[PDB]
């Protein structure tokens, strides 16, 4: 338990930071969609889809500083930051992966195609004689968007 | 007055010691072989089981306890008599428990004892039971408070503690009594030497009063405990979602249930401790007059509830629960249910005749009968509501094996062996307290 | 009675304080029955393949990056070299007749964590965590000491407390590696980035 | 368990009440195990009897008995006997011989292979060694729950 | 240091009675949980 708990209290700050850029990312799509497949495809429950993630991530922002607060109230206990940044982290990258998921069906319409940029795509287990997932995963950190996603579908 | 006796201080040293004075009994050598075959049957079929498997016994899943849990309710509550007549009547300060209390906790300790075996033992990895204990164990692992089953380990890890603390501090003047005895009448000069549990005693005024306050303590504390430990002991049932356990009024029900079958229990062995070896001058038939009514007591207190289970039934139940006592007394249980609630109610409703119904014979007859129905109050109120409880594909009897009952009589068999065990050695009677109390140790004469 | 056992409270106290104290500073619960040097059939002596010939490990412990419970290798790996460098020894005559026959070479084996709680290199190996950790530094090691336990309770203090540990993933399997300065700072910016979420649940190992 | 019934570990016989009634057998249970009568049907001259158990569903005169079940299997293994202080009848199902052994009775040879599904002429006969017949399910016919809807 | 297999009292589990693969088997010829292919098979 190396130095106390102000050590983490830096990077869990740096996590919060990256879901406040995302209110406006998330929100900014949430009118692009809008206004890129207005009647392109059935869209009512397809948009609200999209939605229905928006007020659960704009309800973690306020836990995220009561989350937070209850780590920078008392700086003596380490098992706390620990988990609110692994909690954190995994309410934030599910949140982008939900984005993500209800985001690729947008160009799986729009293009007859949900592009090869889609997903790491590896494969099985059993494809990793192959294929080990080493390569996949410099495939899809270096080619994926987590929410440029549809900032990517203004270019089709 | 509250005992019948021709005595003074010295006249019970006398005859308690001749309880205690030399060791050839004949009965002892029979009841030792009995019994302590009731013991070897019980160890016989308890390790036959842990190699082999749980499933010898009758368990079903839906009915995963049968007999031994069941037995567990039944050999603590059971107990709780033994105790109770220890504290309650100091805090209400009867002045009247002195003839039999000390003879009680014994009654409960051992009740305890072949208690707690079953949840070491209806368990299926008996090894791996320590990992129940709170330890720091050689993992960074620890049990689960939010269990009944666990606070029964530590309650009963307390209980058979407490009781005994209370009961060895009960009997400080014994020792003292029968290390003073040693050297100039007793068995050997060698049994002083053995009697250094009297702790260092001379009877003195500065650690008397303390004694008085330790006896008052532990009676308004344990007392508490008790009506935890059995307590615990129903809400490990009522804690559930079944609608035969749910029901609220469980905890105080089976603790009424713990006297109902523990003074069922203590006046079978009064009885016997009256007839052969008996204290007609001490243990006064006055004294289990006045001793069924706490049992009548619940011999209605128990009633009620039973009303209250038929009654909320017919009174907002859930569905299930409206068949939930539907099936206790029409279904397979009829047996069980109609006869039971009626054995319970029958005779303490039939109890109350002639003045309380001091004749000792019917005490035995009838205090066996009492107890009955409270094994099977606990095998009718676990079971019964287990099985067929929220799904029809969840229906099976409950066939309990020629093994479940081995163990049943084996736990009377270790009752009785360890009870008769140190009951020879300690002296039965409050000795300490029955001179002091009701005879002329007031100072007004 | 006796005169002199005041001196008795001592023996009941003292030997009960005792009781504790033994108790304690005695346990070594698992520390005292996990180490051992076990003899193998043939010697491998990773002191000559690893400390003096410089292989990385993944060279015969293939498939630690892809898969779970990595393998020790076939025969076939030592017949890649040890078919024709040596070809002399009375130390692996069982090697050079099991790759000219079928019966597998008699590997004991060390670590092995029990068949209920499984277990997978790839899920921490890809994301950073070395041998030198948990395998022990086994450049100097003729043959294996288990020097960490592979107990839970150990198994556990990384995935509460994780930074003190993980790798940068640059040459994970170097045995001589001291880390950098400002080591834990370095490396909480990948958990924050990386987003790796050590468990802490009963599902993880022991299904 | 047969969807039918969960009826495991024996062939069988299923009919209505009403020829149960009208014939004189049951599936009784007074320990939720389904002891179970038993009709000895014979064709021929090549009777056997079997379990009778009964479903509220199937018509009149009629028997849907199930084949396998009756197949006698021949042991490479030994028994493994172990002390009578050890379990082992109870558990080891591959212990007393292989698993086809008297799990129930044959019933193929008994037809006529015309339309060799069907048959006439069972002079049945209510007879003893009236034994046990197990399942998980044991009743049925929830009164009136909320459980299928 | 210790240089037997070390005491784990409870045995019940470590050694499953199913064999993962690379586990010794006391069955076959060739003492081993493989049992590799026959060739032509294919994925
Ligand atoms: C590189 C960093 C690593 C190498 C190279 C190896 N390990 Fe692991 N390892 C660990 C355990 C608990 C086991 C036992 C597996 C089981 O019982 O199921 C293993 C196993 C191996 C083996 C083979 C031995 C076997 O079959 O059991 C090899 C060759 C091996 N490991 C090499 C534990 C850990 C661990 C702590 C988390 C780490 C980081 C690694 N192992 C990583 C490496
Ligand atoms: C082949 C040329 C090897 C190289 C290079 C390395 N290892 Fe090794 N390893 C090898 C074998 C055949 C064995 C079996 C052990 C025996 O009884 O001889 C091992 C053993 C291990 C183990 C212990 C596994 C076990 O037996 O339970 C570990 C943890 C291990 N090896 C790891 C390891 C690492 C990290 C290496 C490079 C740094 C390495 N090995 C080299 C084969 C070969
Ligand atoms: C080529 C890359 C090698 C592979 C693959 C393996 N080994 Fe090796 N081994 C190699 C050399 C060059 C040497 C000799 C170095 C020296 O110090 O003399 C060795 C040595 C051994 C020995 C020692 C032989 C003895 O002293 O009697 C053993 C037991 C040995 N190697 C075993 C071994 C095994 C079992 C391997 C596969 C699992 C293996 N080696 C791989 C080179 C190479
Ligand atoms: C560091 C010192 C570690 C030790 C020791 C152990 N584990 Fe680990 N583990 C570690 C990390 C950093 C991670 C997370 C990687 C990520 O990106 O998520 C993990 C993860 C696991 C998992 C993940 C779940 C899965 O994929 O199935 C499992 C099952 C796991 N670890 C098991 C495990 C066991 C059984 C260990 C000791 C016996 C163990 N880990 C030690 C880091 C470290
Ligand atoms: C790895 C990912 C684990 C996690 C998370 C948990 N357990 Fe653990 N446990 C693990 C191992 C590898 C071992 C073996 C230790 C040994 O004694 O060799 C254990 C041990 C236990 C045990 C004891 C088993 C024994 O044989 O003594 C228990 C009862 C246990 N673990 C329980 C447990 C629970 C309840 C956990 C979370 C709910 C848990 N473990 C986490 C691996 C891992």
């Amino acid at each position: 338990y190396p130095g106390g708990v102000a050590l983490t209290l830096a990077q869990i700050e740096a996590a919060s930071e990256q879901v406040a850029q995302d209110l406006e990312q998330a929100l900014a799509e949430l009118e692009a969609l809008r206004l890129l497949a207005r009647r392109d495809e059935t869209l009512a429950p397809y948009v609200a889809q999209y939605e229905a993630i928006l007020e659960a991530h704009q309800q973690a922002v306020l836990e995220f500083e009561h989350w937070k607060e209850q780590v920078a109230a008392h700086p003596g206990d380490y098992r706390r930051a620990n988990r609110t940044l692994g909690a954190i982290t995994a309410r934030h990258e599910a949140l982008l992966q939900q984005y993500a998921d209800v985001a690729w069906a947008v160009a799986q319409h729009v293009n007859p195609a949900l592009l090869a940029r889609a997903y790491t795509s590896s494969g099985p287990r059993f494809f990793f004689y192959v294929v080990p997932p080493q390569y996949a995963r410099q495939v899809n950190e270096q080619a994926v968007p987590p929410l440029q996603v549809v900032r990517y579908l203004a270019a089709q | 007055v509250l005992v019948q006796g021709g005595l003074t201080f010295h006249d019970i040293t006398e005859l308690v010691a001749q309880h205690t004075e030399k060791k050839t009994p004949k009965a002892w050598w029979a009841a030792f072989s009995v019994a302590f075959l009731g013991m070897l049957t019980l160890v016989a079929m308890l390790a036959y089981q842990v190699w082999n498997g749980v499933g010898v016994w009758g368990n079903n899943i839906p009915v995963g306890w049968g007999w031994p849990i069941v037995n567990f309710v039944f050999w603590v509550g059971i107990g709780h008599a033994g105790t109770l007549i220890s504290a309650i009547l100091f805090l209400f300060r009867q002045r009247w428990r002195t003839s039999i209390n000390r003879a009680a906790e014994a009654m409960t300790i051992f009740a305890v004892i072949c208690a707690l075996i079953f949840p070491t033992f209806h368990v299926g990895r008996v090894w791996a039971i320590y990992w129940t204990l709170p330890i720091p164990n050689q993992m960074e692992m620890w049990p689960q408070f939010k269990s009944p089953l666990l606070w029964d380990v530590f309650a009963v890890s307390s209980y058979f503690i407490v009781s005994l603390v209370f009961w060895y501090v009960g009997l400080i003047p014994d020792l003292a009594t029968l290390r003073d005895r040693a050297a100039l009448m007793g068995r050997r000069l060698r049994a002083k030497i053995l009697g250094f549990f009297a702790l260092g005693w001379c009877g003195a005024n500065r650690h008397w009063r303390n004694y008085e306050k330790v006896y008052m303590l532990l009676a308004g504390l344990a007392t508490p405990l008790v009506l935890s430990v059995h307590s615990v002991v129903s809400f490990d049932f009522a804690v559930s979602i079944i609608p035969g356990w749910h029901t609220t009024i469980f905890p105080p029900y089976f603790v009424a249930g713990a006297i109902f079958s523990g003074f069922a229990m203590v006046v079978t062995l009064m009885v016997i401790a009256r007839k052969a070896y008996g204290l007609e001058n001490v243990i006064t038939i006055d004294h289990l007059e006045k001793m069924n009514i706490i049992m009548l007591v619940t011999g209605t207190m128990v009633g009620f509830a039973y009303i209250t289970e038929f009654f909320i039934a017919w009174y907002s139940g859930v569905p299930y629960e409206q068949y939930a006592f539907i099936n206790r007394a029409t279904g397979p249980y009829a047996w069980a249910y109609w006869t039971m609630m009626s054995c319970n109610l029958i005779f303490p409703q039939f109890f109350w005749i002639k003045k309380l119904r001091r004749n000792i014979p019917f005490m035995f007859i009838a205090s066996i009968v009492v107890n009955i129905g409270m094994w099977f109050e606990r095998f009718v109120i676990t079971i019964t509501s287990l099985h067929r409880d929220y799904l029809p594909s969840s229906w099976d009897y409950f066939v309990p094996t020629w093994v479940d009952v081995l163990t049943l009589i084996g736990s009377f068999g270790l009752f009785f062996t360890l009870f008769l065990l140190f009951l020879r050695f300690v002296p039965m009677v409050a000795i300490a307290e029955v001179k002091g109390v009701l005879p002329e140790a007031d100072p007004h004469f | 009675f006796s005169r002199k056992t005041n001196r008795l409270p001592a023996l009941s106290l003292a030997g009960s304080v005792f009781g504790g104290v033994l108790a304690v500073f005695l346990v070594w619960y698992y520390f005292s029955p996990e180490f051992y040097e076990v003899g193998y059939a043939p010697p491998y002596s990773h002191r000559i393949h690893v400390g003096k010939l410089g292989l990385d490990c993944r060279y015969c412990h293939n498939w630690v990056e892809v898969s779970d419970k990595a393998n020790i290798p076939p025969t076939q790996t030592c017949i890649n070299c040890h078919s024709q460098i040596l070809t002399d020894s009375p130390r692996l005559q069982a090697v050079r007749d099991s790759w000219a026959t079928d019966r597998s070479i008699e590997w004991v084996k060390v670590h092995h964590l029990p068949d209920y709680a499984h277990f997978s290199h790839a899920s921490h190996v890809n994301n950073g965590v070395g041998c030198e950790t948990c395998h022990g530094r086994i450049d100097q090691m003729d043959v294996v000491r288990l020097v960490e336990p592979l107990s839970m309770g150990w198994c556990l203090e990384c995935h509460r407390q994780p930074e003190l540990y993980l790798r940068p993933q640059s040459e994970i399997t170097t045995m001589g590696y001291q880390p950098p300065a400002d080591y834990i700072e370095r490396n909480l910016e990948r958990i924050r980035k990386e987003g790796i979420r050590p468990p802490t649940n009963c599902s993880a190992c022991h299904y | 368990p047969d969807p039918i019934t969960k009826i495991v570990w024996d062939n069988v016989a299923i009919l209505s009440p009403k020829t149960a009634a009208a014939l004189g057998v049951k599936a009784e249970y007074h320990k939720g195990v389904y002891i179970a009568d038993v009709i000895e049907l014979s064709l021929d001259g090549r009777a056997v009897e079997l379990p009778v158990w009964v479903l509220p569903g199937h018509p009149d005169d009629s028997i849907t008995v199930y084949l396998g079940y009756g197949r006698e299997i021949t042991s490479t293994r030994p028994e493994r006997k172990t002390p009578f202080f050890d379990l082992d009848d109870y558990t080891d199902i591959y212990g007393h011989g292989a698993i086809a052994t008297g799990v129930g009775v044959n019933v193929a040879p008994l037809r006529r292979p015309d339309n060799t599904w069907v048959a006439y002429g069972a002079q049945v006969r209510k007879t003893g060694r009236t034994y046990k017949i197990v399942t998980t399910q044991d009743h049925g016919s929830m009164v009136g729950r909320p459980l299928v809807r | 240091i210790s240089s037997k297999p070390p005491v784990h009292p409870n045995l019940n589990m470590d050694f499953q009675e199913k064999f993962e693969a690379q586990e010794l088997n006391p069955f076959f010829a060739d003492r081993r949980a493989m049992r590799p292919p026959v060739p032509g098979t294919v994925p």
